[PDB]
RNA sequence: GCGCAAGACGGACCAGAGCGAAAGCAUUUGCCAAGAAUGUUUUCAUUAAUCAAGAACGAAAGUCGGAGGUUCGAAGACGAUCAGAUACCGUCGUAGUUCCGACCAUAAACGAUGCCGACCGGCGAUGCGGCGGCGUUAUUCCCAUGACCCGCCGGGCAGCUUCCGGGAAACCAAAGUCUUUGGGUUCCGGGGGGAGUAUGGUUGCAAAGCUGAAACUUAAAGGAAUUUGGCGAAGGGCACCACC
C-alpha cells in the first residue's frame, strides 16, 4: 500500500490503542 | 396576424433567438421588444430520441417548421441572436446552431443583424464537479 | 529525474498563482500551467457565408466573428490532440507551430 | 382551443426627433378586453436597435435601448433608455501586449436623469516601436482615469439628456478623451461602452412631445 | 413531415480522398444543374467517377469525415 | 421580456511580468504606516556575518461561540454501469466553503539546491532608477517633461550557446575555483525493514504536534543512460493466413 493510507491506518490503530489504554485504568 | 402594409417594398422585422447547447437546441422567435413571442420549437420535438436532441437534422427540421409558421403568420425578416448555455459551463455554441441558421436561410426568410448574447461572467461561481473534475 | 528546465509551467518568482478551471473537464489547474488557445471563429464557417450573403437585407454586410479563450488541462489537451509528445532534443523549442494561412 | 393570434393588434414604434429614421418597426399585443388594457402591455417594453438602422451612414457597432413611455393610438412613442456596444467589437478591441483602462462616473444632467457612463481606453503601439510590450505605469493610468472622469463630468453636467444623446451619436466624448490623454500616454482606441439609467423623474407628457418634434 | 422535398439532381466536379472507418465511402464536390453556381459537399457510397450525374433526396445536409 | 432580494467572486487585460522573510497578493477611490533599488564631494565611524535558549508570522483541512447561508460539495438517500460497485457517471443533500472572536502548527511549505563575501566567457531582450545622444509626436519657434529610437551604469526575476571547469550521469555559469584537498558560519545522513514504532517528557478542549529507541530480520533496497519488451501512447505505411 502507499504511504499516505498506511499512515492513516496506523493513526487509527494508535487512536484505538490509546482509547483502550485510557479505558484500562 | 395580417397587416395593412405593402408586401412589396417594406419588410416586417422580428428577432429570433438560437439557444443551442451540447444537448439540445432552441429556435425561439419573439417581436422586436422580445416581450411578446410568436412560436417556439426545439429539436426535442422533431425526433423521438433524446440522444438526437442535439443533432443537426433536428435543428434543421425545427428551423424549417418555425420559418414556415413565421412565413404564414406575417414575418419575413429576422435578426439573429445566437446563444450558448452561458455561465461558467462553456462559451462555444451548440452543434446545431449554424445548421438552424442555414435552414432558416433556405426557407425564404430575410436575415439582418447577427449578434451573440452568451452570458459571460466576471468570475462568478465555481463550476459543478470536484477539484479533479469529472474523471471519465 | 528532472524532465524540463522549468517545471512544466512559468512560475519563476511567485510561489502561488490563481487556479483556473478546464473547459472540457472541471479540473482546478494553475493559470500559468494550463495550455491556452485563443481561437477566433466566424459564425458561418465555409459554405453558409454565401447563403447569408445572397439572402440578406443589407448589401455588403460583413459577417461577425466569435472570440473565445480556451483553458485546457494537460491530460485534456493531450487527449484532445492539441499538443503531442516530442523528442528529447525537440522538447526545448518554444516557437509556435508554423501556419500556412 | 381558439386561435390565440387572431386577437392581436399590430402597433408601431417611433424614434425621438434627435435621430433621422423615425420609423423603427412594428410590435404586437392583445386587444383590450376585461380589466387589462392593451396600452399597459406596451408600457414596459425595451426596443434594442443598432445605430446604422437608426441614423443614415454611421457606424453599426453601437446600439441604443429605447423604452416606450406614452401611447396615443396605433403607434408607441419611445424614449432613451441606454447605449451599449456589440459583443464582437468589444472582444476584438481587447488584445494582449497592451494595458487596459476603465473609468466610470455617476453623473446627473440638468433634470432628474442620473446616468452611469462607462468608457475604455487602450494604449497604442507606436509606428516605429520595436518593443512588444507597450505597457504603462500605474500613476499614468491614474492620471488617465482622472482626465476621463473630468471629461465625462464636464460634458454632461451642463446639458440635458437631448444634447448628450446627440453627442452620443458620434464619439465626440471619445475624441475629447483621446485628445486630452496624449501628454501622458498615447491612446488610440477610446469608446463609450455603456450608458445606463438610474433615476426616472415624474412622468411629464409635454417633454415627451418636444422630444418627438 | 407535411412537406415533400423535390429530388435534386447534381453533377460532380472533383473527388476528394476516401473517408469512412473501413473506407466504404468517398468525399465529392458536387454542383447542381438548376443552379450551376451552387456547390455542396457530400458522402457517396460506391464507385464514382468525374462527370457522372448523381441524385440527391435533399440539398441541405453536409458531409462528414470518418466519424 | 421587465423589476426585486441575498451571498460568493473579480474573467478577457494576465506575461517564463511586479511586490513580500515565507505562507501569499488583481474593481474604482480616500486615509495611515512601512520598504527594496537608484542619486549624493551629507552624517556616525567598525556599529559586522552566521547563530543553542527564547520570540513573531505561517496554505488548505480541523475544533469551540455568534450573525449569515447563492453555488460547489466529505457522510448519507437513490438511478444506471458491473459477476460483485457501498467506485468511475447522473439527481438531491448534512458539517464545511463566507465574516467576526479563540485555538493546532502541519504540506511535493520544492529551486526536492542554507546565509554572507571574492574571482572566473560571450550575446540579445526584460522591470526599476539615473546619465548621454541623430530624429518623430503632445500639430509647425524655444525649454522642461510624458510617448518612441540608439547606447551606458547598478540592483532583481529569467533566457541562448560553450571542450572554462565539475559530476556516476541527467545536467550546472553554479551544482565551477576539491588529492594542486583549509574564506567565515548554522542545521543535518551512515545498507534496507521494523519505524517516525513502544515507553518517558512536553504542547493542545479535541484531532494531534515536537523530542524519539530496542529486540528481531535481510544481501540487497537504490540513482543516471542505450538498443529488442509492452502500452486500452502518438505519428506514418502494409497484408483477403485482417476488414469493408
Ligand atoms: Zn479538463
Amino acid at each position: 500500500m502507499r504511504a499516505k493510507w498506511r499512515k492513516k491506518r496506523m493513526r487509527r490503530l494508535k487512536r484505538k490503542r490509546r482509547k483502550m489504554r485510557q479505558r484500562s485504568k | 396576424s395580417l397587416g395593412p402594409q405593402v408586401a412589396e417594398g417594406e419588410n416586417v422585422f422580428g428577432v429570433c433567438h438560437i439557444f443551442a447547447s451540447f444537448n439540445d437546441t432552441f429556435v425561439h422567435v419573439t417581436d422586436l421588444s422580445g416581450k411578446e413571442t410568436i412560436c417556439r420549437v426545439t429539436g426535442g420535438m422533431k425526433v423521438k430520441a433524446d440522444r438526437d436532441e442535439s443533432s443537426p437534422y433536428a435543428a434543421m427540421l425545427a428551423a424549417q417548421d418555425v420559418a414556415q409558421r413565421c412565413k404564414e403568420l406575417g414575418i419575413t425578416a429576422l435578426h439573429i441572436k445566437l446563444r450558448a448555455t452561458g455561465g461558467n459551463r462553456t462559451k462555444t455554441p451548440g452543434p446545431g446552431a449554424q445548421s438552424a441558421l442555414r435552414a432558416l436561410a433556405r426557407s425564404g426568410m430575410k436575415i439582418g443583424r447577427i449578434e451573440d448574447v452568451t452570458p459571460i461572467p466576471s468570475d462568478s461561481t465555481r463550476r459543478k464537479g470536484g477539484r479533479r473534475g469529472r474523471r471519465l | 529525474t528532472k524532465k524540463r528546465r522549468n517545471n512544466g509551467r512559468a512560475k519563476k518568482g511567485r510561489g502561488h498563482v490563481q487556479p483556473i478551471r478546464c473547459t472540457n473537464c472541471a479540473r482546478c489547474v494553475p493559470k500559468d500551467k494550463a495550455i491556452k488557445k485563443f481561437v477566433i471563429r466566424n459564425i458561418v464557417e465555409a459554405a453558409a457565408v454565401r447563403d447569408i450573403s445572397e439572402a440578406s437585407v443589407f448589401d455588403a454586410y460583413v459577417l461577425p466573428k466569435l472570440y473565445v479563450k480556451l483553458h485546457y488541462c494537460v491530460s485534456c489537451a493531450i487527449h484532445s490532440k492539441v499538443v503531442r509528445n516530442r523528442s528529447r532534443e525537440a522538447r526545448k523549442d518554444r516557437t509556435p507551430p508554423p501556419r500556412f494561412r | 382551443v381558439v386561435d390565440p393570434f387572431s386577437k392581436k393588434d399590430w402597433y408601431d414604434v417611433k424614434a425621438p426627433a434627435m435621430f433621422n429614421i423615425r420609423n423603427i418597426g412594428k410590435t404586437l399585443v392583445t386587444r383590450t378586453q376585461g380589466t387589462k388594457i392593451a396600452s399597459d402591455g406596451l408600457k414596459g417594453r425595451v426596443f434594442e436597435v443598432s445605430l446604422a438602422d437608426l441614423q443614415n451612414d454611421e457606424v453599426a457597432f453601437r446600439k441604443f435601448k429605447l423604452i416606450t413611455e406614452d401611447v396615443q393610438g396605433k403607434n408607441c412613442l419611445t424614449n432613451f433608455h441606454g447605449m451599449d456596444l456589440t459583443r464582437d467589437k468589444m472582444c476584438s478591441m481587447v488584445k494582449k501586449w497592451q494595458t487596459m483602462i476603465e473609468a466610470h462616473v455617476d453623473v446627473k444632467t440638468t433634470d432628474g436623469y442620473l446616468l452611469r457612463l462607462f468608457c475604455v481606453g487602450f494604449t497604442k503601439k507606436r509606428n516605429n516601436q520595436i518593443r512588444k510590450t507597450s505597457y504603462a505605469q500605474h500613476q499614468q493610468v491614474r492620471q488617465i482615469r482622472k482626465k476621463m472622469m473630468e471629461i465625462m463630468t464636464r460634458e454632461v453636467q451642463t446639458n440635458d439628456l437631448k444634447e448628450v444623446v446627440n453627442k452620443l451619436i458620434p464619439d465626440s466624448i471619445g475624441k475629447d478623451i483621446e485628445k486630452a490623454c496624449q501628454s501622458i500616454y498615447p491612446l488610440h482606441d477610446v469608446f463609450v461602452r455603456k450608458v445606463k439609467m438610474l433615476k426616472k423623474p415624474k412622468f411629464e407628457l409635454g417633454k415627451l412631445m418636444e422630444l418627438h418634434g | 413531415t407535411s412537406r415533400v422535398q423535390p429530388i435534386k439532381l447534381a453533377r460532380v466536379t472533383k473527388v476528394l480522398g476516401r473517408t469512412g472507418s473501413q473506407g466504404q465511402c468517398t468525399q465529392v464536390r458536387v454542383e447542381f444543374m438548376d443552379d450551376t453556381s451552387r456547390s455542396i459537399i457530400r458522402n457517396v457510397k460506391g464507385p464514382v467517377r468525374e462527370g457522372d450525374v448523381l441524385t440527391l433526396l435533399e440539398s441541405e445536409r453536409e458531409a462528414r469525415r470518418l466519424r
